[PDB]
């Protein structure tokens, strides 16, 4: 359990993926040319989880960049850290996917997927002991969503005993590109329910609200949304990236977080929310606050099956333990009683850039059903009139596949509701 | 990559083509000899303007366009006029005898004699493309060539280019400038035969453009030249996303995803603002909010109909020039708090927005004020079917007595084709009613 292979697919996937690499490269002291210039050994101890070491003490992200059009990856390559990525790990077509899951999954994506897998295989081949994969993508478009889930299936077939983890951006009318997003997201969710072990549900609804309501951003851009995402992604991978006891690899995280295989969709949260001194008590209260959650679900509307909390910075561990106990002891009703001691806490001395201390929240809450119900309602409003379906049937799909995807997502909802009441 | 080939068919198609390509040249800094000093890659490139222009080694920027007409006198003006060096002669194709306002002659008798050559020349354009996206076809509904030759061509393009995208700009007839009594026949025949071969069609009602010219530009008696300059601004607005790049730019194909809920329901209503004289524009800066407001005034629509009496299935705003999202969003919020914008119950109500920062241009000697910002709204409204209703009624009046039908029958057509086309139109009007009815 050491190496992770990172993949980022499509426009959203690549934009947030690029930001993730910028952020953690800074945290690990790796500059845009892959040279190390940090002042702490904590930085390099587990650097091999995410980076290969090339010649000249150069560190290279174990990262594969995928798209069905070149535009966003041209931008990535021009980006500040664009030169750090391995040039042969850019795999792209020219056709685009037109926000169409069928094109990403069955036609345009089909034609490209083998070459992605050649690169993945070359990455896995140099791994001393691959843990598994993390994928960044959105569910509302065509490439990240349709081709991204195609990839996950092929990867599982080839590495069926490795962990699959995703950061999956869920669409919202509030931050929407096309009307077919609910279709692409429902089709993708069924894939995720079956073929990932752990999925961070990143809700563009939540991201927008935080930017608007909390950060006082009148007109949030995708860039502002991605600030929150990259901050969250750094937080939730801290335990994989730095020496530590708890959830230090992807399988142990799954074992701590997933009591039933399908219910592996996590609501992440972060504090303090950023666009000059925070106390452990304040971090703890803010990390559990709905307003700090990146999935637009009311956690008081459900129950926590499991929780992982990660605190970063120099702070009193005694105080951390006290505050974490205080949260559970004073709101014990929201933690299912049939999983004793279901909240685990890690502390890492290195804080993220620009903060003295911070906290990241990963919840497996039954309230996540609210996010799937929302997608399900939007899907049905259209599907009942078969609206916009020609875009999909034109790529060889039939309606039955929509009925099935819908049924399985409603099953998922019913399954959360079951443990909410147990 | 992403090349678009324009095909201009018959008089209206060709003359609108003249206006659009002149405008594109001005927008991109292309001289009438085809030179473009700002373009530093000689003889090729993958710039955004390359979707519409190829380049020769000598630095000429050549429209990816074919002009076709069955008589020569309109294209002869292109051959001899200001942009004559812009086009290779083989891009401009003419017969000797026109379709005489008769769909049958355009589709069959006369059209059949030049169709293989036209496809040959289009094929030559296609072969120079590395990632052809599709075709934009410009034509009248009312002319014999615009109707019948266009239909034939669209049918042949489906065969030869499979599902490659085909979009139309279709000139819908008005009595103020129409030239044939039988235009309603030609309009129904071509709409029926083309409907399965077109992915998306922007109708331009000559009467709407005529009224806008009379009312907003104070032109006493608009000519084709007046009409065409305004049409070209609208066409330019719709194609700008293909020809320019930009952070806030949204591809026409993405708007199309939202605009077309079912294959047959593929006729967006375009609305354009601001159309204002130099005299009125001077010292009067129309704000984002003002031009957005203007999009919901029916007088500014390119097709006469009343969206306030129909239902929306999509609303898209294509901005150009000095425009930022903050101002757009605020403008839209106001409009919602004050307008008859009712959506069908099965569609989301969010407006889809794109912004191209390149400001609008005008042709020297024209009527439109040069403005800092403009907008084209593309909406999918059930109200557009009113245009089909008006046309279908005129067809019925004549067809009931079989007036003029012998002109078509004499060219080899059967009454069966008339009834078949009219029934397809009846079914289309019914389609537009059905999509507006609430879900059960
Ligand atoms: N807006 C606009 N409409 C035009 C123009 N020229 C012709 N029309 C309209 O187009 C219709 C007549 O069809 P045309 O395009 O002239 O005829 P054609 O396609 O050349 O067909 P044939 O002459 O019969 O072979 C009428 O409704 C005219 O008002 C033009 O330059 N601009
Ligand atoms: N948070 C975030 N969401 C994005 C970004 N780009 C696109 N999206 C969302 O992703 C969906 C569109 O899919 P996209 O990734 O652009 O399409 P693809 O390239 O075919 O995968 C919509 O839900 C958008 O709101 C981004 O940079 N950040
Ligand atoms: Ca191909
Ligand atoms: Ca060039
Ligand atoms: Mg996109
Ligand atoms: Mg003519």
């Amino acid at each position: 359990m050491r190496e992770i292979v990172h993949i980022q697919a499509g426009q959203c996937g690549n934009q947030i993926g690029a930001k993730f690499w910028e952020v953690i490269s800074d945290e690990h002291g790796i500059d845009p040319t892959g040279s190390y210039h940090g002042d702490s050994d904590l930085q390099l101890e587990r650097i091999n989880v995410y980076y290969n070491e090339a010649t000249g003490n150069k560190y290279v992200p174990r990262a594969i960049l995928v798209d069905l059009e070149p535009g966003t990856m041209d931008s990535v390559r021009s980006g500040p850290f664009g030169q750090i990525f391995r040039p042969d790990n850019f795999v792209f077509g020219q056709s685009g996917a037109g926000n169409n899951w069928a094109k990403g999954h069955y036609t345009e994506g089909a034609e490209l997927v083998d070459s992605v897998l050649d690169v993945v295989r070359k990455e896995s081949e140099s791994c001393d002991c691959l843990q598994g994969f993390q994928l960044t993508h959105s569910l509302g478009g065509g490439t990240g969503s349709g081709m991204g889930t195609l990839l996950i299936s092929k990867i599982r077939e080839e590495y069926p005993d490795r962990i699959m983890n995703t950061f999956s951006v869920m669409p919202s009318p509030k931050v929407s590109d096309t009307v077919v997003e609910p279709y692409n997201a429902t089709l993708s969710v069924h894939q995720l329910v079956e073929n990932t072990d752990e999925t961070y549900c990143i809700d563009n609804e939540a991201l927008y609200d935080i930017c608007f309501r909390t950060l006082k951003l009148t007109t949030p851009t995708y860039g502002d949304l991605n600030h929150l995402v990259s901050a969250t992604m750094s937080g939730v991978t801290t335990c994989l990236r730095f020496p530590g006891q708890l959830n230090a690899d992807l399988r142990k995280l799954a074992v701590n977080m997933v009591p039933f295989p399908r219910l592996h969709f996590f609501m992440p949260g972060f504090a303090p929310l950023t666009s000059r001194a925070l106390t452990v008590p304040e971090l703890t209260q803010q990390m559990f606050d709905s307003k700090n959650m990146m999935a637009a679900c009311d956690p008081r509307h459900g129950r926590y099956l499991t929780v992982a909390a990660i605190f970063r910075g120099r702070m009193s561990m005694k105080e951390v333990d006290e505050q974490m106990l205080n949260v559970q002891n004073k709101n014990s009703s929201y933690f299912v009683e049939w999983i004793p001691n279901n909240v685990k806490t890690a502390v890492c001395d290195i804080p993220p850039r620009g903060l003295k201390m911070s906290a990241t929240f990963i919840g497996n809450s039954t309230a996540i059903q609210e996010l799937f119900k929302r997608i399900s309602e939007q899907f049905t409003a259209m599907f009942r009139r078969k609206a916009f379906l020609h875009w999909y049937t034109g790529e060889g799909m039939d309606e039955m596949e929509f009925t099935e995807a819908e049924s399985n997502m409603n099953d998922l909802v019913s399954e959360y509701q079951q443990y909410q009441d147990a | 990559m992403r090349e678009c080939i324009s095909i201009h068919v018959g008089q209206a198609g060709v003359q609108i083509g003249n206006a659009c390509w002149e405008l594109y040249c001005l927008e991109h800094g292309i001289q009438p000899d085809g030179q473009m000093p700002s373009d530093k890659t000689i003889g090729g490139g993958d710039d955004s303007f390359n979707t519409f222009f190829s380049e020769t080694g000598a630095g000429k920027h050549v429209p990816r366009a074919v002009f076709v007409d069955l008589e020569p006198t309109v294209i002869d003006e292109v051959r001899t006029g200001t942009y004559r060096q812009l086009f290779h002669p083989e891009q401009l194709i003419t017969g000797k005898e026109d379709a005489a306002n008769n769909y049958a002659r355009g589709h069959y008798t006369i059209g059949k004699e030049i169709i293989d050559l036209v496809l040959d020349r289009i094929r030559k354009l296609a072969d120079q493309c590395t990632g052809l996206q599709g075709f934009l076809v410009f034509h009248s509904f009312g002319g014999g060539t615009g109707s019948g030759f266009t239909s034939l061509l669209m049918e042949r393009l489906s065969v030869d280019y499979g599902k490659k995208s085909k979009l139309e700009f279709s000139i819908y007839p008005a009595p103020q400038v129409s030239t044939a009594v039988v235009e309603p026949y030609n309009s129904i025949l071509t709409t029926h035969t083309t409907l399965e071969h077109s992915d998306c069609a922007f109708m331009v009602d000559n009467e709407a453009i005529y009224d806008i010219c009379r009312r907003n530009l104070d032109i006493e008696r608009p000519t084709y030249t007046n009409l065409n300059r305004l049409i070209s601004q609208i066409v330019s607005s719709i194609t700008a996303s293909l020809r320019f790049d930009g952070a806030l730019n949204v591809d026409l194909t993405e708007f199309q995803t939202n605009l077309v809920p079912y294959p047959r329901i593929h006729f967006p209503l375009a609305t354009y603002a601001p159309v204002i004289s130099a005299e009125k524009a001077y010292h009067e800066q129309l704000s984002v909010a003002e031009i957005t407001n203007a999009c919901f005034e029916p007088a500014n629509q390119m097709v006469k109909c009343d969206p306030r009496h129909g239902k929306y299935m999509a609303c898209c705003l294509l901005y150009r020039g000095d425009v930022v999202p903050k101002d757009v969003n605020a403008a839209i919020a106001t409009i919602k708090t004050k307008r008859s914008i009712q959506f069908v119950d099965w569609c989301p109500t969010g407006f889809k927005v794109g912004i191209n920062y390149q400001p609008p241009t005008v042709v020297p000697g024209g009527d439109l004020a040069k403005v800092q910002r403009a907008v084209c709204m593309l909406s999918n409204t059930t109200a557009i079917a009113e245009a089909w209703a008006r046309l279908d009624h005129k067809f019925d009046l004549m067809y009931a007595k079989r007036a003029f039908v012998h002109w078509y029958v004499g060219e080899g057509m059967e009454e069966g084709e008339f009834s078949e086309a009219r029934e397809d139109m009846a079914a289309l009007e019914k389609d537009y009613e059905e999509v507006g009815v609430d879900s059960v």
